[PDB]
Protein backbone atom coordinates (compact mmCIF):
# COMPACT_ATOMS: atom_id res chain seq x y z
CA UNK A 1 0.00 0.00 0.00
CA UNK A 2 3.00 2.21 -0.24
CA UNK A 3 3.76 4.18 -3.25
CA UNK A 4 7.05 3.34 -4.84
CA UNK A 5 10.25 5.12 -5.05
CA UNK A 6 11.24 4.99 -8.79
CA UNK A 7 14.37 4.52 -10.58
CA UNK A 8 14.07 8.45 -11.30
CA UNK A 9 13.48 9.39 -7.92
CA UNK A 10 15.87 7.89 -6.55
CA UNK A 11 18.43 8.72 -7.97
CA UNK A 12 17.31 12.41 -7.74
CA UNK A 13 17.21 11.96 -4.37
CA UNK A 14 20.96 10.68 -4.30
CA UNK A 15 21.69 13.98 -6.41
CA UNK A 16 19.97 16.42 -4.67
CA UNK A 17 21.71 15.50 -1.45
CA UNK A 18 25.42 14.33 -1.61
CA UNK A 19 26.52 12.55 1.10
CA UNK A 20 23.83 13.02 3.93
CA UNK A 21 21.54 9.97 3.26
CA UNK A 22 21.53 6.56 5.50
CA UNK A 23 23.12 4.13 3.28
CA UNK A 24 20.82 1.21 2.13
CA UNK A 25 21.51 -2.48 2.04
CA UNK A 26 21.03 -4.67 -0.71
CA UNK A 27 17.60 -5.97 -0.77
CA UNK A 28 17.81 -9.90 -1.12
CA UNK A 29 20.88 -9.82 1.69
CA UNK A 30 19.28 -7.48 4.27
CA UNK A 31 17.81 -8.99 7.47
CA UNK A 32 15.66 -5.47 8.62
CA UNK A 33 13.76 -6.29 12.15
CA UNK A 34 11.03 -4.09 13.58
CA UNK A 35 8.95 -4.50 16.68
CA UNK A 36 5.60 -3.76 17.79
CA UNK A 37 4.70 -3.66 21.83
CA UNK A 38 0.75 -3.10 22.19
CA UNK A 39 -0.49 -3.22 25.47
CA UNK A 40 -4.92 -3.31 25.28
CA UNK A 41 -5.97 -5.27 28.07
CA UNK A 42 -5.25 -3.45 31.65
CA UNK A 43 -6.01 -4.31 35.25
CA UNK A 44 -6.97 -1.44 36.41
CA UNK A 45 -7.76 1.08 33.06
CA UNK A 46 -10.68 0.75 30.41
CA UNK A 47 -9.70 -1.69 27.63
CA UNK A 48 -8.23 0.25 24.73
CA UNK A 49 -10.88 -0.98 21.84
CA UNK A 50 -9.61 0.10 18.37
CA UNK A 51 -6.42 -1.40 19.05
CA UNK A 52 -6.63 -4.13 16.75
CA UNK A 53 -6.90 -1.32 13.86
CA UNK A 54 -3.70 -0.05 14.91
CA UNK A 55 -1.85 -2.81 15.29
CA UNK A 56 -3.00 -4.27 11.60
CA UNK A 57 -2.25 -1.11 9.81
CA UNK A 58 0.83 -0.85 11.36
CA UNK A 59 2.16 -4.30 10.77
CA UNK A 60 1.30 -4.09 6.91
CA UNK A 61 3.25 -0.97 6.58
CA UNK A 62 6.29 -1.72 8.00
CA UNK A 63 6.37 -5.01 6.13
CA UNK A 64 5.67 -2.91 3.02
CA UNK A 65 8.57 -1.27 3.62
CA UNK A 66 10.87 -4.29 4.08
CA UNK A 67 10.91 -4.63 8.04
CA UNK A 68 10.31 -8.49 9.65
CA UNK A 69 7.70 -7.66 12.29
CA UNK A 70 7.37 -9.11 15.59
CA UNK A 71 3.95 -8.12 18.18
CA UNK A 72 3.89 -8.74 21.90
CA UNK A 73 0.87 -7.78 23.72
CA UNK A 74 -0.56 -7.16 27.06
CA UNK A 75 2.82 -6.73 28.95
CA UNK A 76 4.20 -5.04 32.43
CA UNK A 77 7.20 -2.38 31.82
CA UNK A 78 9.42 -4.99 33.22
CA UNK A 79 8.31 -7.57 30.52
CA UNK A 80 8.34 -4.54 27.92
CA UNK A 81 11.74 -3.78 28.89
CA UNK A 82 12.89 -7.97 29.06
CA UNK A 83 11.41 -7.99 25.31
CA UNK A 84 13.34 -4.70 24.06
CA UNK A 85 16.52 -6.22 25.82
CA UNK A 86 16.11 -9.20 23.82
CA UNK A 87 15.18 -7.25 20.27
CA UNK A 88 18.23 -5.10 20.93
CA UNK A 89 20.45 -8.40 20.80
CA UNK A 90 18.55 -9.75 17.92
CA UNK A 91 22.20 -10.50 15.27
CA UNK A 92 19.75 -9.57 12.26
CA UNK A 93 20.22 -5.91 13.67
CA UNK A 94 24.49 -6.73 12.43
CA UNK A 95 22.94 -7.06 8.59
CA UNK A 96 20.33 -4.21 8.96
CA UNK A 97 20.31 -0.63 7.84
CA UNK A 98 17.41 0.68 10.38
CA UNK A 99 14.64 -0.52 12.53
CA UNK A 100 11.45 0.88 13.45
CA UNK A 101 10.07 0.62 17.22
CA UNK A 102 6.38 0.36 17.83
CA UNK A 103 4.65 1.29 21.33
CA UNK A 104 1.05 1.93 21.78
CA UNK A 105 -0.39 1.68 24.90
CA UNK A 106 -1.96 3.97 28.01
CA UNK A 107 0.28 6.81 28.80
CA UNK A 108 1.01 9.97 31.62
CA UNK A 109 3.25 11.86 31.21
CA UNK A 110 6.59 10.01 32.98
CA UNK A 111 6.20 7.45 30.27
CA UNK A 112 4.25 4.62 28.64
CA UNK A 113 1.70 2.27 31.24
CA UNK A 114 2.46 -1.35 31.69
CA UNK A 115 -0.54 -3.66 31.92
CA UNK A 116 -0.53 -3.33 35.69
CA UNK A 117 -0.04 0.10 36.04
CA UNK A 118 -2.64 2.06 38.46
CA UNK A 119 -2.11 5.55 40.29
CA UNK A 120 -1.79 2.98 43.55
CA UNK A 121 1.07 0.92 42.11
CA UNK A 122 3.05 2.53 39.02
CA UNK A 123 3.88 0.08 36.30
CA UNK A 124 5.73 2.73 33.81
CA UNK A 125 8.19 1.99 31.27
CA UNK A 126 10.27 5.78 30.39
CA UNK A 127 11.28 6.73 27.74
CA UNK A 128 14.99 7.48 28.17
CA UNK A 129 15.04 3.35 29.11
CA UNK A 130 13.53 2.79 25.64
CA UNK A 131 16.62 5.23 24.45
CA UNK A 132 19.37 3.36 26.56
CA UNK A 133 18.07 0.06 25.54
CA UNK A 134 18.91 0.88 22.21
CA UNK A 135 22.05 3.04 22.39
CA UNK A 136 25.75 2.47 21.41
CA UNK A 137 26.22 0.73 24.48
CA UNK A 138 23.33 -1.90 24.63
CA UNK A 139 22.59 -1.70 21.15
CA UNK A 140 25.96 -1.75 18.87
CA UNK A 141 24.92 -3.61 16.36
CA UNK A 142 22.86 -0.09 15.46
CA UNK A 143 25.24 2.10 16.14
CA UNK A 144 25.24 4.23 12.89
CA UNK A 145 21.93 3.13 11.94
CA UNK A 146 18.37 5.01 12.26
CA UNK A 147 16.56 4.05 14.90
CA UNK A 148 12.98 5.49 14.59
CA UNK A 149 10.48 5.07 18.10
CA UNK A 150 6.68 6.07 17.45
CA UNK A 151 4.21 5.98 20.43
CA UNK A 152 0.73 6.26 20.57
CA UNK A 153 0.12 7.30 24.17
CA UNK A 154 -1.17 9.72 26.42
CA UNK A 155 1.51 12.03 28.23
CA UNK A 156 -0.82 13.03 30.72
CA UNK A 157 -4.47 14.21 30.86
CA UNK A 158 -5.09 17.44 29.78
CA UNK A 159 -7.07 18.75 26.61
CA UNK A 160 -3.74 20.54 25.39
CA UNK A 161 -5.56 23.30 24.91
CA UNK A 162 -6.27 27.23 25.73
CA UNK A 163 -9.16 29.33 24.88
CA UNK A 164 -9.66 32.82 23.27
CA UNK A 165 -12.79 34.75 22.50
CA UNK A 166 -14.66 35.29 19.36
CA UNK B 1 43.33 -0.75 21.80
CA UNK B 2 39.98 1.46 22.33
CA UNK B 3 38.15 3.61 20.15
CA UNK B 4 35.64 6.12 21.34
CA UNK B 5 31.88 6.00 19.85
CA UNK B 6 28.77 8.25 20.99
CA UNK B 7 26.90 6.66 23.25
CA UNK B 8 23.19 8.16 21.77
CA UNK B 9 23.25 8.85 18.09
CA UNK B 10 20.88 8.17 15.16
CA UNK B 11 17.77 8.12 16.93
CA UNK B 12 14.54 10.09 16.36
CA UNK B 13 11.31 9.86 18.41
CA UNK B 14 7.38 10.69 17.44
CA UNK B 15 4.97 10.83 19.82
CA UNK B 16 0.99 11.73 19.31
CA UNK B 17 1.00 14.18 21.55
CA UNK B 18 2.69 17.46 22.94
CA UNK B 19 3.87 16.43 26.91
CA UNK B 20 1.21 17.13 29.52
CA UNK B 21 -1.53 16.25 26.61
CA UNK B 22 -3.65 13.90 25.54
CA UNK B 23 -3.93 11.59 22.35
CA UNK B 24 -7.23 10.50 20.92
CA UNK B 25 -8.42 6.70 19.94
CA UNK B 26 -11.95 5.88 17.81
CA UNK B 27 -13.24 2.88 19.61
CA UNK B 28 -13.49 1.36 15.87
CA UNK B 29 -11.51 3.75 13.84
CA UNK B 30 -8.52 3.33 15.76
CA UNK B 31 -5.87 6.02 16.86
CA UNK B 32 -6.19 9.17 15.11
CA UNK B 33 -2.02 9.31 15.20
CA UNK B 34 -1.63 5.72 14.15
CA UNK B 35 -3.74 6.24 10.86
CA UNK B 36 -2.50 9.54 10.00
CA UNK B 37 0.57 8.30 10.06
CA UNK B 38 -0.26 5.19 8.10
CA UNK B 39 -1.35 7.57 5.39
CA UNK B 40 1.46 9.74 5.35
CA UNK B 41 3.96 6.88 5.03
CA UNK B 42 2.19 5.37 2.35
CA UNK B 43 1.90 8.37 0.26
CA UNK B 44 5.22 10.22 1.00
CA UNK B 45 7.43 7.51 1.99
CA UNK B 46 8.52 7.79 -1.84
CA UNK B 47 10.00 11.35 -1.83
CA UNK B 48 10.44 12.66 1.38
CA UNK B 49 12.81 11.31 4.63
CA UNK B 50 11.39 10.46 7.92
CA UNK B 51 11.58 13.74 9.62
CA UNK B 52 9.75 15.76 6.80
CA UNK B 53 7.15 12.81 6.72
CA UNK B 54 6.54 13.05 10.87
CA UNK B 55 6.42 16.99 9.92
CA UNK B 56 3.56 16.63 7.31
CA UNK B 57 1.80 14.33 9.96
CA UNK B 58 1.78 17.84 12.32
CA UNK B 59 0.39 19.98 9.78
CA UNK B 60 -2.49 17.96 9.30
CA UNK B 61 -3.34 17.99 12.87
CA UNK B 62 -2.70 22.04 12.80
CA UNK B 63 -5.86 23.14 12.97
CA UNK B 64 -7.60 21.87 16.46
CA UNK B 65 -10.81 20.43 15.90
CA UNK B 66 -13.27 18.86 18.35
CA UNK B 67 -10.73 16.65 19.35
CA UNK B 68 -7.58 18.38 18.77
CA UNK B 69 -3.98 17.08 19.35
CA UNK B 70 -0.10 17.90 18.06
CA UNK B 71 2.02 15.19 17.50
CA UNK B 72 5.54 16.25 18.52
CA UNK B 73 9.17 14.91 17.23
CA UNK B 74 11.85 14.29 20.14
CA UNK B 75 15.54 13.62 20.93
CA UNK B 76 16.63 13.69 17.53
CA UNK B 77 20.23 12.60 16.47
CA UNK B 78 19.62 10.99 12.76
CA UNK B 79 22.85 12.62 11.54
CA UNK B 80 21.51 12.42 7.65
CA UNK B 81 18.54 11.99 6.06
CA UNK B 82 16.78 8.45 6.36
CA UNK B 83 15.03 7.53 2.91
CA UNK B 84 13.25 4.26 2.98
CA UNK B 85 13.76 4.12 -0.90
CA UNK B 86 10.03 1.55 -0.92
CA UNK B 87 10.99 -0.63 -3.64
CA UNK B 88 14.25 -0.73 -3.07
CA UNK C 1 -17.80 32.75 22.24
CA UNK C 2 -14.63 30.74 23.02
CA UNK C 3 -12.75 28.81 20.52
CA UNK C 4 -9.82 26.46 21.28
CA UNK C 5 -6.01 26.74 19.97
CA UNK C 6 -3.18 24.33 20.83
CA UNK C 7 -1.56 24.88 23.94
CA UNK C 8 2.07 24.07 22.44
CA UNK C 9 2.83 24.46 18.84
CA UNK C 10 5.65 25.91 16.44
CA UNK C 11 8.66 25.26 18.93
CA UNK C 12 12.09 23.82 17.64
CA UNK C 13 14.32 23.59 20.42
CA UNK C 14 18.48 22.28 19.89
CA UNK C 15 20.88 21.51 22.59
CA UNK C 16 24.59 21.56 22.35
CA UNK C 17 24.35 17.80 23.81
CA UNK C 18 22.24 14.49 24.14
CA UNK C 19 20.92 14.06 27.68
CA UNK C 20 23.10 13.40 30.78
CA UNK C 21 26.29 14.23 28.77
CA UNK C 22 28.53 17.08 28.64
CA UNK C 23 28.82 20.34 25.74
CA UNK C 24 32.60 21.89 25.39
CA UNK C 25 33.68 25.42 25.58
CA UNK C 26 37.22 26.15 24.76
CA UNK C 27 38.46 28.88 27.14
CA UNK C 28 39.76 31.50 24.13
CA UNK C 29 37.43 30.17 21.28
CA UNK C 30 33.85 29.96 22.49
CA UNK C 31 31.65 27.23 22.83
CA UNK C 32 31.91 24.70 20.35
CA UNK C 33 28.14 24.24 18.70
CA UNK C 34 27.71 28.28 19.16
CA UNK C 35 30.30 28.28 16.80
CA UNK C 36 29.44 24.88 14.90
CA UNK C 37 25.39 26.78 14.51
CA UNK C 38 26.76 30.02 13.68
CA UNK C 39 28.93 28.91 10.79
CA UNK C 40 25.76 26.89 9.40
CA UNK C 41 23.41 29.62 10.00
CA UNK C 42 25.82 31.84 8.17
CA UNK C 43 26.66 29.30 5.17
CA UNK C 44 22.34 27.48 4.98
CA UNK C 45 20.28 29.80 6.25
CA UNK C 46 20.01 30.81 2.11
CA UNK C 47 18.81 27.07 1.42
CA UNK C 48 18.03 25.30 4.16
CA UNK C 49 14.88 25.61 6.68
CA UNK C 50 16.39 25.62 10.25
CA UNK C 51 15.51 21.99 11.07
CA UNK C 52 17.79 20.88 7.90
CA UNK C 53 20.44 23.51 9.33
CA UNK C 54 20.45 21.80 12.81
CA UNK C 55 20.57 18.36 11.36
CA UNK C 56 23.98 19.47 9.08
CA UNK C 57 25.27 21.07 12.50
CA UNK C 58 24.92 16.96 13.86
CA UNK C 59 26.70 16.03 10.82
CA UNK C 60 29.34 18.16 11.72
CA UNK C 61 29.83 16.61 15.06
CA UNK C 62 29.38 12.96 13.85
CA UNK C 63 33.11 11.50 14.18
CA UNK C 64 33.47 11.65 18.03
CA UNK C 65 37.25 13.70 18.11
CA UNK C 66 39.30 14.27 21.44
CA UNK C 67 35.94 16.24 22.94
CA UNK C 68 32.99 13.96 21.63
CA UNK C 69 29.51 15.79 21.48
CA UNK C 70 26.19 15.55 20.37
CA UNK C 71 23.88 18.19 19.56
CA UNK C 72 20.36 17.13 19.41
CA UNK C 73 16.75 19.24 18.36
CA UNK C 74 14.11 18.48 20.92
CA UNK C 75 10.61 18.75 21.52
CA UNK C 76 9.63 20.16 17.94
CA UNK C 77 6.17 21.08 16.99
CA UNK C 78 7.43 22.94 13.65
CA UNK C 79 4.13 22.20 11.18
CA UNK C 80 6.01 24.01 8.73
CA UNK C 81 9.33 24.53 7.34
CA UNK C 82 10.99 27.81 9.14
CA UNK C 83 13.47 29.57 6.50
CA UNK C 84 14.63 32.78 7.41
CA UNK C 85 15.19 34.10 3.80
CA UNK C 86 17.79 36.58 4.49
CA UNK C 87 17.94 39.20 2.30
CA UNK C 88 14.00 39.80 2.65
CA UNK D 1 28.10 37.83 7.90
CA UNK D 2 25.01 35.30 6.36
CA UNK D 3 25.39 34.17 2.63
CA UNK D 4 22.00 35.85 1.57
CA UNK D 5 18.24 34.32 -0.08
CA UNK D 6 18.81 35.48 -3.88
CA UNK D 7 15.23 36.52 -6.01
CA UNK D 8 15.88 33.65 -7.67
CA UNK D 9 16.43 30.77 -4.59
CA UNK D 10 13.03 32.53 -2.27
CA UNK D 11 11.20 31.91 -5.50
CA UNK D 12 12.23 28.42 -5.80
CA UNK D 13 11.95 27.46 -1.98
CA UNK D 14 8.16 29.17 -2.73
CA UNK D 15 8.25 26.50 -5.49
CA UNK D 16 9.70 23.59 -4.23
CA UNK D 17 7.49 23.41 -1.08
CA UNK D 18 3.85 25.18 -1.70
CA UNK D 19 1.82 25.73 1.77
CA UNK D 20 3.90 24.47 3.87
CA UNK D 21 6.31 27.25 4.98
CA UNK D 22 6.10 29.81 7.82
CA UNK D 23 4.91 33.31 6.65
CA UNK D 24 7.11 35.82 6.79
CA UNK D 25 6.50 39.53 7.44
CA UNK D 26 7.22 42.74 5.04
CA UNK D 27 10.69 44.14 6.00
CA UNK D 28 10.14 47.86 6.18
CA UNK D 29 7.23 47.15 9.43
CA UNK D 30 8.11 43.89 11.15
CA UNK D 31 9.62 44.02 14.51
CA UNK D 32 11.41 40.95 15.89
CA UNK D 33 12.93 40.36 18.77
CA UNK D 34 15.55 37.38 19.93
CA UNK D 35 16.81 36.95 23.56
CA UNK D 36 19.92 35.90 24.65
CA UNK D 37 20.49 34.80 28.39
CA UNK D 38 24.53 33.82 29.35
CA UNK D 39 25.43 33.06 33.18
CA UNK D 40 29.64 33.49 32.46
CA UNK D 41 29.96 34.26 36.51
CA UNK D 42 28.75 31.63 39.21
CA UNK D 43 28.62 31.47 43.15
CA UNK D 44 29.85 27.98 43.05
CA UNK D 45 31.42 27.26 39.81
CA UNK D 46 34.19 27.77 37.62
CA UNK D 47 33.99 31.13 35.17
CA UNK D 48 32.71 30.20 32.06
CA UNK D 49 35.79 31.86 30.44
CA UNK D 50 35.34 32.26 26.61
CA UNK D 51 31.43 33.58 26.87
CA UNK D 52 31.73 36.77 25.52
CA UNK D 53 33.30 35.01 22.18
CA UNK D 54 29.87 32.80 22.14
CA UNK D 55 27.53 36.61 23.27
CA UNK D 56 29.56 38.53 20.25
CA UNK D 57 28.93 35.78 17.86
CA UNK D 58 25.43 34.83 18.38
CA UNK D 59 24.42 38.69 18.90
CA UNK D 60 26.16 39.69 15.15
CA UNK D 61 24.10 36.71 13.79
CA UNK D 62 20.34 37.41 15.22
CA UNK D 63 21.04 40.84 14.09
CA UNK D 64 22.00 40.24 10.76
CA UNK D 65 18.92 37.85 10.14
CA UNK D 66 16.54 40.44 11.35
CA UNK D 67 16.85 40.34 15.23
CA UNK D 68 16.55 43.19 17.49
CA UNK D 69 18.80 41.51 20.40
CA UNK D 70 18.27 41.97 24.15
CA UNK D 71 20.79 40.39 26.14
CA UNK D 72 20.84 39.47 29.86
CA UNK D 73 23.44 38.01 31.92
CA UNK D 74 24.79 36.45 35.13
CA UNK D 75 21.08 35.83 36.21
CA UNK D 76 19.55 33.30 39.19
CA UNK D 77 16.65 31.54 37.31
CA UNK D 78 14.34 33.06 39.21
CA UNK D 79 15.48 36.40 37.36
CA UNK D 80 15.89 34.27 34.16
CA UNK D 81 11.94 33.38 34.74
CA UNK D 82 11.13 37.02 35.38
CA UNK D 83 12.81 37.71 32.26
CA UNK D 84 11.10 35.21 30.05
CA UNK D 85 7.80 36.59 31.48
CA UNK D 86 8.81 39.97 30.29
CA UNK D 87 10.32 38.62 27.14
CA UNK D 88 7.18 36.71 26.34
CA UNK D 89 4.73 39.90 27.13
CA UNK D 90 6.68 42.36 24.63
CA UNK D 91 3.90 43.41 22.11
CA UNK D 92 6.63 44.29 19.18
CA UNK D 93 5.78 39.96 18.90
CA UNK D 94 2.48 40.96 17.57
CA UNK D 95 4.38 42.61 14.46
CA UNK D 96 7.15 39.72 14.29
CA UNK D 97 7.37 36.36 12.20
CA UNK D 98 8.70 34.13 14.81
CA UNK D 99 11.49 34.73 17.70
CA UNK D 100 15.02 32.90 18.83
CA UNK D 101 15.68 32.37 22.74
CA UNK D 102 19.58 31.39 23.22
CA UNK D 103 20.36 29.96 26.59
CA UNK D 104 24.00 29.87 27.67
CA UNK D 105 25.06 28.48 30.79
CA UNK D 106 26.38 25.21 33.05
CA UNK D 107 23.81 23.01 32.76
CA UNK D 108 22.52 19.51 34.24
CA UNK D 109 20.16 16.96 33.42
CA UNK D 110 17.19 18.71 35.00
CA UNK D 111 18.02 21.82 33.23
CA UNK D 112 20.16 25.08 32.88
CA UNK D 113 21.99 26.74 35.88
CA UNK D 114 21.21 30.06 37.56
CA UNK D 115 24.13 32.07 38.98
CA UNK D 116 23.80 30.77 42.33
CA UNK D 117 23.77 27.07 41.77
CA UNK D 118 25.35 24.40 43.82
CA UNK D 119 24.75 20.99 44.82
CA UNK D 120 23.78 22.05 48.36
CA UNK D 121 20.73 24.37 46.96
CA UNK D 122 20.10 24.02 43.16
CA UNK D 123 19.06 26.83 41.27
CA UNK D 124 17.75 25.46 38.09
CA UNK D 125 15.68 26.86 35.23
CA UNK D 126 13.63 23.54 33.60
CA UNK D 127 13.08 23.60 29.79
CA UNK D 128 9.22 22.52 30.48
CA UNK D 129 9.18 25.92 32.14
CA UNK D 130 10.97 27.90 29.00
CA UNK D 131 8.35 26.10 26.95
CA UNK D 132 5.13 26.85 29.30
CA UNK D 133 6.59 30.88 29.54
CA UNK D 134 6.44 30.35 25.40
CA UNK D 135 3.45 28.46 24.74
CA UNK D 136 -0.03 30.37 23.59
CA UNK D 137 -1.49 30.50 26.89
CA UNK D 138 1.20 32.69 28.09
CA UNK D 139 2.48 33.92 24.95
CA UNK D 140 -0.38 34.60 22.51
CA UNK D 141 1.13 36.46 20.66
CA UNK D 142 3.50 34.11 19.47
CA UNK D 143 1.07 31.85 18.50
CA UNK D 144 1.15 30.02 14.95
CA UNK D 145 4.69 31.47 14.69
CA UNK D 146 8.32 29.44 14.86
CA UNK D 147 9.89 29.70 18.44
CA UNK D 148 13.46 28.56 18.41
CA UNK D 149 15.03 27.63 21.51
CA UNK D 150 18.92 27.07 21.31
CA UNK D 151 20.56 26.19 24.45
CA UNK D 152 24.79 25.94 25.54
CA UNK D 153 24.71 23.46 28.39
CA UNK D 154 25.81 20.72 29.60
CA UNK D 155 22.82 17.96 30.18
CA UNK D 156 24.62 15.81 32.55
CA UNK D 157 28.57 14.97 33.07
CA UNK D 158 29.02 11.97 30.80
CA UNK D 159 31.43 12.39 28.52
CA UNK D 160 28.88 10.83 26.10
CA UNK D 161 30.80 8.04 24.59
CA UNK D 162 31.38 4.08 25.03
CA UNK D 163 34.52 2.22 24.07
CA UNK D 164 34.85 -1.01 21.96
CA UNK D 165 38.29 -2.36 21.15
CA UNK D 166 40.36 -2.44 17.61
Amino acid sequence: NVKLCSLEEAQRIWKQKSAEIYPIMDKSSRTRLALIICNEEFDSIPRRTGAEVDITGMTMLLQNLGYSVDVKKNLTASDMTTELEAFAHRPEHKTSDSTFLVFMSHGIREGICGKKHSEQVPDILQLNAIFSMLNTKNCPSLKDKPKVIIIQACRGDSPGVVWFKD
Amino acid sequence: AIKKAHIEKDFIAFCSSTPDNVSWRHPTMGSVFIGRLIEHMQEYACSCDVEEIFRKVRFSFEQPDGRAQMPTTERVTLTRCFYLFPGH
